[PDB]
RNA sequence: UGGUUCGUGGAGCCAUGGGGGAAUCUGGGCGGACCACCGCCUAAGGCUAAGUACUCCGGGUGACCGAUAGCGCACCAGUAC
RNA sequence: GAGCUAGCCCUGGCCAGGGUGAAGCUGGGGUGAGACCCAGUGGAGGCCCGAACCGGUGGGGGAUGCAAACCCCUCGGAUGA
RNA sequence: GAAUGCCGGCAUGAGUAACGAUAAAGAGGGUGAGAAUCCCUCUCGCCGUAAGCCCAAGGGUUCCUACGCAAUGGUCGUCAGCGUAGGGUUAGGCGGGACCUAAGGUGAAGCCGAAAGGCGUAGCCGAAGGGCAGCCGGUUAAUAUUCCGGCCCUUCCCGCAGGUGCGAUGGGGGGACGCUCUAGGCUAGGGGGACCGGAGCCAUGGACGAGCCCGGCCAGAAGCGCAGGGUGGGAGGUAGGCAAAUCCGCCUCCCAACAAGCUCUGCGUGGUGGGGAAGCCCGGGUGACAACCCCCCGAAGCCAGGGAGCCAAGAAAAGCCUCUAAGCACAACCUGCGGGAACCCGUACCGCAAACCGACACAGGUGGGCGGGUGCAAGAGCACUCAGGCGCGCGGGAGAACCCUCGCCAAGGAACUCUGCAAGUUGGCCCCGUAACUUCGGGAGAAGGGGUGCUCCCUGGGGUGAUGAGCCCCGGGGAGCCGCAGUGAACAGGCUCUGGCGACUGUUUACCAAAAACACAGCUCUCUGCGAACUCGUAAGAGGAGGUAUAGGGAGCGACGCUUGCCCGGUGCCGGAAGGUCAAGGGGAGGGGUGCAAGCCCCGAACCGAAGCCCCGGUGAACGGCGGCCGUAACUAUAACGGUCCUAAGGUAGCGAAAUUCCUUGUCGGGUAAGUUCCGACCUGCACGAAAAGCGUAACGACCGGAGCGCUGUCUCGGCGAGGG
RNA sequence: CGAUGUCGGCUCGUCGCAUCCUGGGGCUGAAGAAGGUCCCAAGGGUUGGGCUGUUCGCCCAUUAAAGCGGCACGCGAGCUG
RNA sequence: UGGGAGAGGGUGGUGGAAUUCCCGGAGUAGCGGUGAAAUGCGCAGAUACCGGGAGGAACGCCGAUGGCGAAGGCAGCCACCUGGUCCACCCGUGACGCUGAGGCGCGAAAGCGUGGGGAGCAAACCGGAUUAGAUACCCGGGUAGUCCACGCCCUAAACG
RNA sequence: CCGAGGGUAGGGCCCGUGACUGGGGCGAAGUCGUAACAAGGUAGCUGUACCGGAAGGUGCGGCUGGAU
């Protein structure tokens, strides 16, 4: 049957993007934990 | 007259429909429509804020001229009678000999190639408009202003009016389409004889369907929902209300007055509603 | 109403959201209701090192660990997944 | 977190074929004029039968499955909420 | 030594289950250390509204070639979507950007919020919508509307020539729109040809034939032709389209008007460029100087912004045209022609799937287009088959029980069982014929029955032609032939009688309930006068509504028919300027601390002092409620009638052992040989009852009861047979 | 209670005997035939249907007879539900 | 052809008295009702009086034993539209007539449907009396309805 | 071919009968009240409508076949 995961890269990238996540309080700590972290990837890769 | 069909499917057994037999011309003015936003019931803050609206048919607005004091003393030739969906009376087109088109909801009785005209000096017949000082006590009446200059508001559906009963100091005094008694500022405009389309109230849906196609999404009766939904919620099997018949939010929905008390237009309200 | 050890208590002191609303030393605040006496102090402008805190970083040293321990990672780890 | 799911909003798309034959219209009849009746025309409808498509009625199978909801047979809607 | 402890390793179950659709295989030849599994040939089977082809998501080198087989592959492997390496994706015209706007998002001005932040007209961003210039063929191992070939086209810059009051982010036009149905003429696609081109074939009894088999086109500027779309012209006045206007709108006049004319698209033609089968021969040659023509069918596509009807009344903005404003009128713009200029990103491959979502090379899920032929009434259904693609990545045997899916069955025919659960029966089309009841639509495919193939002869109307033949479509009548059987295979209702519940089509517990539940038109109560009530938010701001009482919110009830009684004492709601109670505050009689004092400070009585509550009324489609006992009539029985306690008042009409009835399988009647169920009655209703509506009701239901006919392996009661295990 | 699955039906039995039938007996208010009552006896047998989920029971038509109990109210890693 | 009388019918308008309700004023201890009473209403200011407003229905006098119509039935006043009928002239037509089974139309009140309107009155209903009792007669309240439009119903002591 | 009739199926009319139910007639020796005939103690009768143990009542409109 038709299951969770139907990937849709505009909405990857509008959604958990770098831009995205720069917007709001929130997101910003989300990068601010991850650099910290040392995240080797900040932000979802999607191909564009 | 409203108009019937025959039972040959369960529900045209009961629909009826408006005959439009008024109705001389079948598409809008270009330059007077405008995309009507629909909301779905649901505010800027993406919140549905008044329930089960949404998924009627398309629709353009048409500019309504609800001010008509705008061109006292100009003429205009009634050129048209059209259907408007976003209201239960139907509009009229006028052609100004200013050459300017304008649409006003039409009033029962208009004729198509009839004059009107706006203005203290207009006569008293049936599409003229006039502040409320110059229209003789007893002359029924439409399109009431409420304050002058802010457009009209009252008296504006399908078969709907208010008349003149009497002047008192710079008001005069109308009893509304509610019955309610009210002064009102006698600088407001109006427009005399009632609101067309008074068989508007005898059409019969006739089937869910319509409803659905006029944005009106089903209504869940409180009585079949559940204690975290509704105060009338719950209950094994069937029940009745069992306290008081209240709203989804709480209050109560069976006489309960909700006028402000201490509302300033008290002071020109002189006796409420009837029935 | 908050702060203080003070939770309405005899409840002062310091702070202030609302209302009323002064004076310039013979002016004013405090010494735990309040009054007198006796003292202390100078509100409604601002700044000021040092002694104090912490440990990303560098070093020194362990009756600290020794690859299931010691940091999650002694190794290409915030990786693979 | 609404790339699943629920509702709404904007903008596009899809619905083989067959059946029934509403109003209206034209003609004829009728009448003082009408109502109305008959025929032809017509093509309405949360109409009918049935694929796509959307479903999930009863049974059987499956049950460390092909599958963390599937398979076969049957069955509901299919211009409409 | 134990914590169903934690991490790791290794056992048991066990050479067991399984190896992932029952579309299916066999042989020969080759390669190789090794072959059921790789390559090649022949034979066989399966898909063919796909299991074939194209496109968009998503995936990201999986593409091509060489060399490999440790691992990955459910076996094997010499093979591969695997390992190593090299190569491969070419655009002014295709898609997106240097264009437009939609919801929405963001957001100068502005507004609001302790902070963070929330809003917000314009503007900007935002597409699979608007707009915009490329078709056919060839070529590579692998790209091609991109390279090449032929023929076309767009914008920008510059110049030349003619022309014009030129000029805009401003004004106007236009862009610009639904659903259903549909005309004319075409194109796509298809069928036939006794005609044109073609390598060949004559088998096994016959045929050298009007024989078989194969193919008989594609693109194309201007011009022309056919078919459609769009659009009236002139003058005069003008106060409106936030300036201006010659434009547009409005009034008037005059010609024109279903015409023509001007313009635009489609189709045909068209210089020119291409393609080109079967067979044969080792993807390529040949066929071939290939031929390339006539007839019929015909779109849901095209002309298109076509036409009609209908109510639920159907985006925006830019491009485009027109108007004028500053300005500028040696400029500028318009038209023609010529030269130059023309950027960035994508392009491989998979794409109903072994490359996407499902941990898997997973019987599941995935949006758009093409989807041939014949026959069956039609069709995208069904059977077979074309092009094209496959035989589903373990096999070989055997022929037990049992299981699964399937076929048949003597006599009986529901006796099975909770229940005909399941499975039979019925089954398309044409004709005949069809009941109660009914809201007059229906019920209805009611029920029930007859016909159905092939052959010859006669014949009627239509389509295309031309009026004819030919082709294609719809029929009619007569006489015959064969079989057990003619929708001869496949796809295709079993029917009726009678209750309950729900009016109806719909909706629901994704993944145990599809229902009598929710919704529904419709009924009533109630609130709301507009800066509405109400909802979200601290607010600003929104929704309601660019609506205005024939409207909007809340509640119950639930088509329709006939109806909806009595109780307002309690609670709710509504009304009541009296009265009672009533907090802060006001007031300050009187009292207290302290001071030598004037004075400072504290307590405090009467009285004044809101809403609310109390109090007085109203109100039931507001919350709710709706009795008991004794007695009485020519026999008994019962009680129309009287008496009496209690209550706010004591259940009306209708219905009743019921979706409600405990006693209960109540009693009586019907149906059955026999009926705890069913239907009809009665009424001592444990414990119906009138919008948590009462009683009915045609039609409708994968809802739940009861009965009958038809027919059956459900059964007496079992047997045999098939295929996958 | 870190789980001992439940009524009824179907299937498959096996056992007890306080025996329903068949076999053998005593008593009889046993003439015969038919019965009554008690004793011995468990070898075998103990039907098909209507109702109801039912066990049970009632009823129909038969029968030599239409027995009663136990086995986790026998039997759901055997089925039904 | 020329005249007449008339509440004959339909549509649109419009006038005054009275009843009730609301507002203002003034005023106070009762009002109302009956055979007599009570319920009811009234110091929360009634009744009685004056001023203002709203709204519905019916039209006093004229009015008669009268007029009109086929019947039912028709009553303020104005206008429009329209029927029947009588009279005088004796002008035209030339028996064109009477009746009328079926048919069609009309048809008081009550009742029905959809919508409006609602002052007064008033089935049902509630209360007070009366009475042996009183599901009545009398009194205080009161919903349909009574009124308008359109569609039904089609009855009567529709009687002379 | 037709064809007595038989068979399957579906309709129409008539008769008998049926748990139970509606009222009607008669009986009369009962219970309740007294609706009509007199102004019958509320003049009566009436079509209709709503209501009540029963006769009946009330509303609306009509008749006199109504006493004073
Ligand atoms: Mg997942
Ligand atoms: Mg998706
Ligand atoms: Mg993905
Ligand atoms: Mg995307
Ligand atoms: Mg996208
Ligand atoms: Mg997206
Ligand atoms: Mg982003
Ligand atoms: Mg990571
Ligand atoms: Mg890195
Ligand atoms: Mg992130
Ligand atoms: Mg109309
Ligand atoms: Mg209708
Ligand atoms: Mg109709
Ligand atoms: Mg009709
Ligand atoms: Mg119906
Ligand atoms: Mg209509
Ligand atoms: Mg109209
Ligand atoms: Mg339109
Ligand atoms: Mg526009
Ligand atoms: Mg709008
Ligand atoms: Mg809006
Ligand atoms: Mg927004
Ligand atoms: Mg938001
Ligand atoms: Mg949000
Ligand atoms: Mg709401
Ligand atoms: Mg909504
Ligand atoms: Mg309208
Ligand atoms: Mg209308
Ligand atoms: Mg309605
Ligand atoms: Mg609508
Ligand atoms: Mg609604
Ligand atoms: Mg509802
Ligand atoms: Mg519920
Ligand atoms: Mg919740
Ligand atoms: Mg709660
Ligand atoms: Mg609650
Ligand atoms: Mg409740
Ligand atoms: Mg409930
Ligand atoms: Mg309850
Ligand atoms: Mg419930
Ligand atoms: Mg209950
Ligand atoms: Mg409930
Ligand atoms: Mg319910
Ligand atoms: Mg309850
Ligand atoms: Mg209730
Ligand atoms: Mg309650
Ligand atoms: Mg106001
Ligand atoms: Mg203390
Ligand atoms: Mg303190
Ligand atoms: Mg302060
Ligand atoms: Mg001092
Ligand atoms: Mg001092
Ligand atoms: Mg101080
Ligand atoms: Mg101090
Ligand atoms: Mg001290
Ligand atoms: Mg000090
Ligand atoms: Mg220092
Ligand atoms: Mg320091
Ligand atoms: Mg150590
Ligand atoms: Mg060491
Ligand atoms: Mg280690
Ligand atoms: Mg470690
Ligand atoms: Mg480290
Ligand atoms: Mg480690
Ligand atoms: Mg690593
Ligand atoms: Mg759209
Ligand atoms: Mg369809
Ligand atoms: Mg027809
Ligand atoms: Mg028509
Ligand atoms: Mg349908
Ligand atoms: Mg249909
Ligand atoms: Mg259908
Ligand atoms: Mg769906
Ligand atoms: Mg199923
Ligand atoms: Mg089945
Ligand atoms: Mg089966
Ligand atoms: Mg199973
Ligand atoms: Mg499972
Ligand atoms: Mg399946
Ligand atoms: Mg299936
Ligand atoms: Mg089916
Ligand atoms: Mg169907
Ligand atoms: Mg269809
Ligand atoms: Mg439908
Ligand atoms: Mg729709
Ligand atoms: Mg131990
Ligand atoms: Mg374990
Ligand atoms: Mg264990
Ligand atoms: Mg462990
Ligand atoms: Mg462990
Ligand atoms: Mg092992
Ligand atoms: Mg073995
Ligand atoms: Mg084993
Ligand atoms: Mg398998
Ligand atoms: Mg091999
Ligand atoms: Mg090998
Ligand atoms: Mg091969
Ligand atoms: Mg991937
Ligand atoms: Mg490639
Ligand atoms: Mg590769
Ligand atoms: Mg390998
Ligand atoms: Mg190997
Ligand atoms: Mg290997
Ligand atoms: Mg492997
Ligand atoms: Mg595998
Ligand atoms: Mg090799
Ligand atoms: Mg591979
Ligand atoms: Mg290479
Ligand atoms: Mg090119
Ligand atoms: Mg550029
Ligand atoms: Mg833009
Ligand atoms: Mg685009
Ligand atoms: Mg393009
Ligand atoms: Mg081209
Ligand atoms: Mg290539
Ligand atoms: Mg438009
Ligand atoms: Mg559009
Ligand atoms: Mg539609
Ligand atoms: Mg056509
Ligand atoms: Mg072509
Ligand atoms: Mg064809
Ligand atoms: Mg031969
Ligand atoms: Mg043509
Ligand atoms: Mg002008
Ligand atoms: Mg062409
Ligand atoms: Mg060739
Ligand atoms: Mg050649
Ligand atoms: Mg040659
Ligand atoms: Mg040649
Ligand atoms: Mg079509
Ligand atoms: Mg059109
Ligand atoms: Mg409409
Ligand atoms: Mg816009
Ligand atoms: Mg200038
Ligand atoms: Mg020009
Ligand atoms: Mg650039
Ligand atoms: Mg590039
Ligand atoms: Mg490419
Ligand atoms: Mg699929
Ligand atoms: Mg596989
Ligand atoms: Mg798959
Ligand atoms: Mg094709
Ligand atoms: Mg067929
Ligand atoms: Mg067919
Ligand atoms: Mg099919
Ligand atoms: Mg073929
Ligand atoms: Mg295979
Ligand atoms: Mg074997
Ligand atoms: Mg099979
Ligand atoms: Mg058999
Ligand atoms: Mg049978
Ligand atoms: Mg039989
Ligand atoms: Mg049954
Ligand atoms: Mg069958
Ligand atoms: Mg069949
Ligand atoms: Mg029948
Ligand atoms: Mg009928
Ligand atoms: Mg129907
Ligand atoms: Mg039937
Ligand atoms: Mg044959
Ligand atoms: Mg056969
Ligand atoms: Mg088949
Ligand atoms: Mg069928
Ligand atoms: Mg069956
Ligand atoms: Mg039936
Ligand atoms: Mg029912
Ligand atoms: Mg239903
Ligand atoms: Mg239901
Ligand atoms: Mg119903
Ligand atoms: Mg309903
Ligand atoms: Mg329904
Ligand atoms: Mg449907
Ligand atoms: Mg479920
Ligand atoms: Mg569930
Ligand atoms: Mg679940
Ligand atoms: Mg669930
Ligand atoms: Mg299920
Ligand atoms: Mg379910
Ligand atoms: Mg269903
Ligand atoms: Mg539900
Ligand atoms: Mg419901
Ligand atoms: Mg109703
Ligand atoms: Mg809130
Ligand atoms: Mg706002
Ligand atoms: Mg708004
Ligand atoms: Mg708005
Ligand atoms: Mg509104
Ligand atoms: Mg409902
Ligand atoms: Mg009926
Ligand atoms: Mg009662
Ligand atoms: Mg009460
Ligand atoms: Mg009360
Ligand atoms: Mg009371
Ligand atoms: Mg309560
Ligand atoms: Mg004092
Ligand atoms: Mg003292
Ligand atoms: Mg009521
Ligand atoms: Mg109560
Ligand atoms: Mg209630
Ligand atoms: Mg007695
Ligand atoms: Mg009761
Ligand atoms: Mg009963
Ligand atoms: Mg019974
Ligand atoms: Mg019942
Ligand atoms: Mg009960
Ligand atoms: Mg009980
Ligand atoms: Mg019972
Ligand atoms: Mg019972
Ligand atoms: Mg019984
Ligand atoms: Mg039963
Ligand atoms: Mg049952
Ligand atoms: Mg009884
Ligand atoms: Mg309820
Ligand atoms: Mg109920
Ligand atoms: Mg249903
Ligand atoms: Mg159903
Ligand atoms: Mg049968
Ligand atoms: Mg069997
Ligand atoms: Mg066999
Ligand atoms: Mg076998
Ligand atoms: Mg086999
Ligand atoms: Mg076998
Ligand atoms: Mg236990
Ligand atoms: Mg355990
Ligand atoms: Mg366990
Ligand atoms: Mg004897
Ligand atoms: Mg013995
Ligand atoms: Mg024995
Ligand atoms: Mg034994
Ligand atoms: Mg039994
Ligand atoms: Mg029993
Ligand atoms: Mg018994
Ligand atoms: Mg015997
Ligand atoms: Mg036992
Ligand atoms: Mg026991
Ligand atoms: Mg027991
Ligand atoms: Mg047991
Ligand atoms: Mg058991
Ligand atoms: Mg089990
Ligand atoms: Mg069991
Ligand atoms: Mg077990
Ligand atoms: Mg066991
Ligand atoms: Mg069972
Ligand atoms: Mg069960
Ligand atoms: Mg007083
Ligand atoms: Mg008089
Ligand atoms: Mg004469
Ligand atoms: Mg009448
Ligand atoms: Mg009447
Ligand atoms: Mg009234
Ligand atoms: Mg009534
Ligand atoms: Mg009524
Ligand atoms: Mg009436
Ligand atoms: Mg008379
Ligand atoms: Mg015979
Ligand atoms: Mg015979
Ligand atoms: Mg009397
Ligand atoms: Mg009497
Ligand atoms: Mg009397
Ligand atoms: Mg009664
Ligand atoms: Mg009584
Ligand atoms: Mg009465
Ligand atoms: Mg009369
Ligand atoms: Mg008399």
């Amino acid at each position: 049957m038709k299951r969770t995961w139907q990937p849709n890269r505009r909405k990857r990238a509008k959604t958990h993007g770098f831009r995205a996540r720069m917007r709001t309080p929130g997101g910003r700590k989300v990068l601010k934990r991850r650099r910290q972290k040392g995240r080797w990837r900040l932000t979802p890769a999607v191909r564009k | 007259a409203v108009k019937k069909f025959k039972p040959y499917t369960p529900s045209r057994r009961f629909m009826t429909v408006a005959d439009f037999s008024e109705i001389t011309k079948t598409e809008p003015e270009k330059s007077l429509v405008k995309p009507l936003k629909k909301t779905g019931g649901r505010n800027n803050q993406g919140r549905i804020t008044v329930r089960f609206r949404g998924g009627g048919h398309k629709r353009l607005y048409r500019i309504i001229d609800f001010k008509r004091w705008d061109k006292v003393g100009i003429p205009a030739k009634v050129a048209a009678i059209e259907y408007d969906p976003n209201r239960s009376a139907r509009i009229a087109l006028l052609h100004y000999v200013d050459g300017e088109k304008r649409y006003i909801i039409a009033p029962d009785g208009l004729q198509v190639g009839q004059q009107v005209v706006a203005g203290p000096d207009a006569p008293i017949q049936v599409g003229n408009a006039l502040p409320l000082r110059f229209i003789p006590v007893g002359t029924v009446v439409h399109a009431v202003e409420l304050e002058p200059k802010k457009g009209a508001k009252l008296a504006r559906a399908a078969g709907t009016s208010a008349q003149i009963q009497g002047r008192e100091g710079d008001y005069v005094i109308l009893r509304l389409p509610s019955g309610e008694l009210r002064k009102v500022h006698g600088e407001c405009y109006a427009t005399v004889g009632a609101v067309g389309n008074a068989d508007h109230k005898n059409i019969v849906l006739g089937k869910a369907g319509r409803s659905r196609w006029l944005g009106r999404r089903p209504h869940v009766r409180g009585a079949a929902m559940n204690p975290v939904d509704h105060p009338h919620g719950g209950g094994e099997g069937r029940a009745p209300r069992g306290r008081p018949p209240a709203s989804p939010w709480g209050w109560q929905t069976k006489g309960l007055k909700t006028r402000k008390r201490r509302k300033p237009s008290s002071r020109f309200i002189i006796a409420r509603r009837k029935k």
